């Protein structure tokens, strides 16, 4: 190790672990938790921020004095990357936009910048790189979410020989836009999902299990090159999500098997609001698509991180949606969803 | 010697009860309260127009540590470390080393602004009046790190002010 | 031009917010009294926005004045989340900044950074009453250099 | 008779502070229009009274 | 040079008032009532 | 035609309500020896704009325990009530010449207490609920004296037509005839309008904000402006009742100048009176009301009904 890069301490806030994890685009969900994990044992996590410093302000408390070094950067600027990962001994990619922007074509958010940060990092002199792919990454799938993910996944794989690519499943957490999403059809309408849910089986994974995966991948030296898939403990047919989520929130269950034809129209109308595309045409077939088993690539279970069941922690995200009359209801009052899985 | 306070006796005569009854019905002490505030409305304010107007201070003001230098140019701190021993918050961190010339010079002089208390003990410590609290208070910051001062910042603060604090200790060392 | 339009809107919103903060007092120690002199006519703050509306719900910036204790830690925190955004916290004095004179103590967390995201730090023990007025003013100029609507336009 | 005298003093404040532009500038920049004697200007352009 | 520390003048200082000197201002109790009734009678008329 | 008069009435009323925040922080300060809002805007002319803009750009919080249906009707029920209460005000020739205008003003004044009652129920918090419960009970207790004072005053005036006020009060201010009831009336205005010594809810520390305990920027604009809105008018109602001006038919300008100055001066005293007195404890409100204010008002109504009969001074209703 380098003269000062050598680790030291009991894993406290002011303990140097010697890992300099420059995370890319940490101002949302998984970025918030990984830096929380990254800053727990102490690490110079240089976070290149691009939004208003106010929205990045809440990353400060999870770092010791002189740890969360926010740095100005821009995606287009070639030198923007080279300055933020010059001294970072490890680089954790987290870039990507689940929704769409006119200036950010969906190809970019998973092909251009991920390739635009992988090659600079390898030119800088880094040791490792972790680009986050999707467990279902597949270009041939009609999902532009999947279509852009897969091509970018192999680009960083080709560009970076040691690119430890992570392919987590549909992660869930406090701001996952997956659980709080699936609670939102009650607000939006009569659950316009396709085929009443009996056409799609997914395997959600709790974010801390995911985030503990990367940091455990950091200490693991053999993780280089190997493409680990982060998978939840059990799968779940799509209908089971809808009834369970509407149960752990005490919402009026109004399911409706609206076919894919009319449900695709509401996607564009949700993008019509020129402030945030609540739901996109990509998100139309995103949930209809089911998760492939993908058994050959290693998982987090053999990496030392077990998987926490979804029904173990739902109201931790869903108590907010629980009305005043039923905000106090926990899992036990609610039946567990049918575990359609292995 | 002593004195009561609430030992006034109310007179029961026709005159005294009339004033009290008049006071209760025709609120007069309330109007007296109104007159007090109204007279103050026409009283000029004492609002110092910051930043253009600034509050008064004294040549003894304590804040914003800054190492000084001798008229020759060499810095005052000989690393006598009485300030370190005295510092009641242990905000001072000094490591000494024999400089190439031969005399001492601190290779590490960090005073943590957010551990210090500006008690003014440190100037009284070093007999070479090396460290002093300057007249600055206008060094509020937005990141916790820049508060953690070091030797370089301390010297830069000293070179920045120097002249202002040069007269301050000239008009106060008689008292000390 | 579009950038001009988003610039004028940014100035209009920024000028309103910076000039009319409604701070909520969270004084715990001697740092409270000296800020409380900013209320005294000598360094009147109500001259620019910052007023008596209080009501932590109706508050933009929170001033954490005094030492922070572990038993005070959660109750102060839950106030911060209940405080609606744009929420900024002002670190008052050596104790709230980094623990100060009680840094090596068992009943105080060193600094407010371990609890809330501190936007501005005002040194002093206690900081002079006018020095906080400067700290509020520099926070006011910090809001002036904010590009919320500009950064949205780039997106 | 003091009312016009003070009002005359108010007019002198406007005239002394750069007439129209000067008075308007200091009011919109310093929120005060008190005319005062000059001590000098060190090097920058910051005038003191 | 002799002692030059801050000293009060040889005559000390001006005698500083410290009593409670609330000036009794007002009108006679009957006078306040009489003027109140007088305005009412004028108003009624 | 008619609609252009509607905006010409309510809109200047609304813009005056926003500005009243400035003087509340300024003339108090100039009495408190402070300076008041001065830096923003020339002489603090722009602070209410800065105040109002963040309230319409800050995040509107809806607590999970709050019924959104009740959370939205109440601020509308309050602000709209204050504005429609202005329609019978006798500005030279009133916009609405309701012959029962006195009852009309009083009737929806009772409707105001539903604004606080529903908000206290909507907020649904232990401290918040009791704070509104022992706030509504204050306002209703002050309306009984409010009605009795009104009933005595217009008994000598005539009918309940608000335009008749300027006719009866031709030569002498009506206060010279009912000054024992004028202060009886004025303090009653100080209590319905929720101002010290009856600030109670909106007290910055009495009930921290009372009706605004959990109720912050956004919808809170229509719940901290309405109370100040009733302040200008209920004083103006006092201005018409006891301080009536003269109205020349060929020049209504004189009465506009006189009434506006009189009601503006009264509001100064209203802002004067917050900065000079403490806050009544809850029991003291009822003790002052039921046992001292209520009996005296009844006796004065005893006097003011017989006096026109005593001196053959009954007024013409038509
Ligand atoms: C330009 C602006 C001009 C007007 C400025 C404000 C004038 C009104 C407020 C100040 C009045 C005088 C202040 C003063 O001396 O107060 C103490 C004095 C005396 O207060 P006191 O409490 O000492 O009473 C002394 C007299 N005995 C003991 C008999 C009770 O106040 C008064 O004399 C007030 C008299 C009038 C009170 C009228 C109340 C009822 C009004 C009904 C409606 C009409
Ligand atoms: C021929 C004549 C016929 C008519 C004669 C009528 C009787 C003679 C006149 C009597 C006095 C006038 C009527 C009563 C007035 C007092 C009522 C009352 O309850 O008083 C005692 C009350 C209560 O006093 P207390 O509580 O201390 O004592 C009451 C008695 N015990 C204790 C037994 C309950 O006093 C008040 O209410 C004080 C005022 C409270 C509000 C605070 C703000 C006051 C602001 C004052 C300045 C501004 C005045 C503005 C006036 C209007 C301008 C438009
Ligand atoms: N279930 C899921 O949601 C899964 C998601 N993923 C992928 O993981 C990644 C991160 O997810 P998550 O943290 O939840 O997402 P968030 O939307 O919460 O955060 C995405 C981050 O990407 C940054 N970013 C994206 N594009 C750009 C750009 N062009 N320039 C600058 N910054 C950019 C954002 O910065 P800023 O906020 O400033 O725009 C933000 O920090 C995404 O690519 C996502 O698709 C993978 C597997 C599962
Ligand atoms: S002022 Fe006191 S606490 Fe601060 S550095 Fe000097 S001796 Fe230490
Ligand atoms: S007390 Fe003075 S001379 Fe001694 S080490 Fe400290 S600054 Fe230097
Ligand atoms: S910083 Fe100083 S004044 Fe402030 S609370 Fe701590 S010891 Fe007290």
């Amino acid at each position: 190790l380098h003269h000062a890069l050598i680790p030291h301490g009991k894993g406290g806030r002011s303990s140097v672990s010697g890992i300099v994890a420059t995370v890319f685009g940490a101002t949302g969900f998984l970025g918030r938790y990984v830096v929380n994990h990254l800053g727990r044992m102490g690490s110079q996590v240089i976070v290149p921020y691009r939004c208003e410093p106010y929205d990045t302000m809440h990353l400060r408390p999870m770092g010791d004095l002189g740890q969360i070094i926010f740095m100005e950067w821009n995606g287009k600027d070639k030198d923007s990357i080279r300055k933020v990962v010059e001294h970072s001994n490890v680089v954790i990619n987290l870039v990507g936009r689940e929704w769409e922007t006119k200036n950010f074509d969906f190809e970019d958010v998973f092909v251009k910048i991920p390739h635009a940060i992988a090659q600079v990092s390898k030119e800088a002199g880094v040791e490792k790189l972790i680009h986050i792919s999707h467990l279902n990454a597949d270009i041939k799938s009609p999902s532009r979410y999947l279509r852009s993910k897969a091509v970018g996944e192999k680009e960083v794989r080709a560009a970076f020989p040691e690119a430890t690519i992570i392919k987590p499943s549909d992660i869930f957490g406090r701001e996952d836009r997956f659980l709080n999403y699936f609670a939102s059809m009650r607000w939006f309408g009569g659950v316009p999902l396709i085929s009443l849910g009996k056409e799609t089986v997914k395997q959600p994974v709790y974010i801390v299990d995911v985030s503990k995966g990367i940091i455990n991948a950091i200490k693991d030296p053999d993780a280089k090159g190997k493409t680990f898939a982060f998978v939840g403990p059990n799968r779940y047919l799509l209908f089971d999500l809808v009834q369970y989520i509407f149960a752990v929130a005490y919402r009026p269950f109004l399911p409706y098997p609206l076919p894919h034809f009319a449900y695709r129209w509401v996607g564009r109308l949700f993008e019509v609001s020129p402030f945030e595309p609540w739901t996109t045409r990509d998100k139309v077939e995103r949930v209809h698509m089911s998760d492939m088993t993908l058994p050959h690539l290693p998982g987090l279970e053999d990496l030392g991180i077990q998987a926490t069941p979804l029904e173990l922690k739902a109201i931790e995200v869903l108590r907010r949606h629980r009305t005043y009359r039923w905000l106090t209801s926990e899992m036990e009052d609610v039946k567990p969803a049918k575990t359609v899985n292995i | 010697t002593y004195k009561f306070v609430n030992m006034r006796e109310p007179s029961m005569d026709m005159k005294s009860v009339t004033d009290r009854a008049a006071q209760t019905l025709l609120w007069t002490e309330l109007v007296r309260g109104l007159g007090m505030t109204l007279s103050y409305l026409f009283r000029e304010p004492a609002t110092i127009n910051y930043p253009f107007e600034k509050g008064p201070l004294s040549p003894r003001f304590r804040g914003e540590h800054a190492l000084r230098r001798y008229p020759s140019g060499e810095e005052r701190c000989i690393a006598c470390k009485l300030c370190e021993a005295v510092c009641p918050a242990q905000a001072i961190t000094i490591e000494a080393e024999p400089r190439a010339d031969g005399s001492r010079r601190t290779t590490r002089y960090d005073i943590d602004m957010t551990k210090c208390i500006y008690c003014g003990f440190c100037q009284e410590a070093c007999p070479v009046d090396a460290i002093v609290e300057g007249p600055n208070f206008e060094f509020s910051t937005e990141t916790h790190e820049e508060l953690l001062y070091n030797k370089e910042k301390l010297l830069n603060n000293g070179d920045k002010w120097e002249a202002e604090i040069a007269a301050n200790i000239q008009a106060d060392y008689l008292y000390r | 031009r579009g950038e001009y339009v988003v610039a004028k809107l940014d100035d209009l919103v920024n000028w309103a917010r910076r000039s009319s903060l409604w701070p909520m007092t969270f004084g715990l120690a001697c740092c409270a009294v000296e800020m409380m002199h900013m209320a005294a006519p000598r360094y009147d703050m109500d001259r620019f926005g910052v007023v008596f509306r209080a009501s932590p719900r109706q508050s933009d910036v929170m001033i954490v004045a005094g030492t922070l204790t572990n038993k005070m830690a959660p109750a102060l925190r839950k106030v911060y989340d209940q405080m609606p955004e744009p929420r900024y916290v002002v670190s008052m004095g050596s104790c709230a900044n980094g623990g100060g004179y009680y840094h090596y103590s068992y009943s105080v967390v060193r600094g407010c950074d371990r609890i809330v995201p501190v936007d501005i730090y005002v040194p002093g023990c206690p900081p002079t009453a006018e020095a906080l007025l400067y700290g509020i003013l520099q926070l006011q100029r910090k809001i002036k250099r904010e590009k919320r609507l500009r950064i949205w336009y780039r997106r | 008779m003091e009312l016009v005298q003070v009002l005359r003093r108010g007019l002198q404040q406007v005239s002394g502070h750069g007439g129209l532009r000067g008075y308007l500038r200091v009011l919109f920049r310093a929120n005060d229009v008190r005319v005062g004697t000059l001590v000098g200007e060190d090097k920058y352009g910051n005038k003191y009274y | 040079s002799k002692v030059k520390q801050d000293m009060p003048p040889p005559g000390g200082y001006g005698p500083i008032d410290y009593k409670r000197n609330l000036p009794r201002r007002g009108l006679s109790g009957y006078s306040m009532f009489a003027v109140g009734i007088g305005t009412l009678l004028f108003g009624y008329w | 035609m008619f609609m252009i008069n509607i905006l010409s009435l309510i809109i200047p009323i609304l813009l005056a309500v926003a500005f009243l925040t400035l003087v509340e922080r300024k003339v108090l300060g100039y009495m408190q020896l402070r300076k008041g809002p001065n830096v923003v805007g020339p002489y603090g002319l722009l602070q209410p704009i800065a105040d109002a803009l963040k309230l319409v750009t800050k995040e509107p919080l809806r607590p999970g325990t709050s019924s959104i249906s009740m959370f939205i009707i109440a601020p509308i029920l309050g602000l709209s009530l204050a504005l429609t209460m202005w329609v019978p005000l006798p500005m030279p020739y009133p916009l609405i010449n309701m012959n029962l205008g006195v009852l009309f003003m009083l009737a929806m004044s009772s409707l105001a207490v539903y604004s606080i009652l529903w908000s206290g129920w909507a907020s649904n918090s232990k401290y918040a609920l009791i704070g509104a419960l022992r706030a509504v009970a204050q306002t209703i207790s002050y309306e009984v004296t409010l009605a009795i004072i009104l009933l005595s005053v217009l008994l000598m005036n005539g009918s309940y037509t608000l335009s008749t006020l300027i006719t009866t009060q031709e030569h002498i201010w009506m206060i010279f005839t009912s000054w024992p009831l004028a202060m009886m009336w004025f303090i009653s205005t100080l209590a319905e309008t929720n101002r010290a010594p009856f600030d109670l809810t909106e007290g910055e520390s009495e009930l921290v904000s009372g009706f605004n305990v959990e109720y912050a920027a956004g919808p809170f604009a229509m719940f901290f402006m309405a109370e100040y809105a009733n302040i200008i008018m209920m004083n103006a109602f006092t201005a018409i009742l006891f301080l009536g001006a003269s109205h020349d038919p060929h020049t209504p300008e004189l009465y506009t100048i006189n009434f506006v100055l009189k009601t503006l001066a009264l509001t100064i005293t209203f802002l004067w009176i917050r900065a000079s007195y403490p806050r009544f404890r809850y029991d003291q409100l009822m003790h002052l009301l039921w046992k001292s204010f209520l009996p005296l008002t009844l006796a004065l109504c005893m006097w003011h009904i017989s006096l026109p009969i005593m001196t053959a001074s009954i007024p013409p209703q038509s």
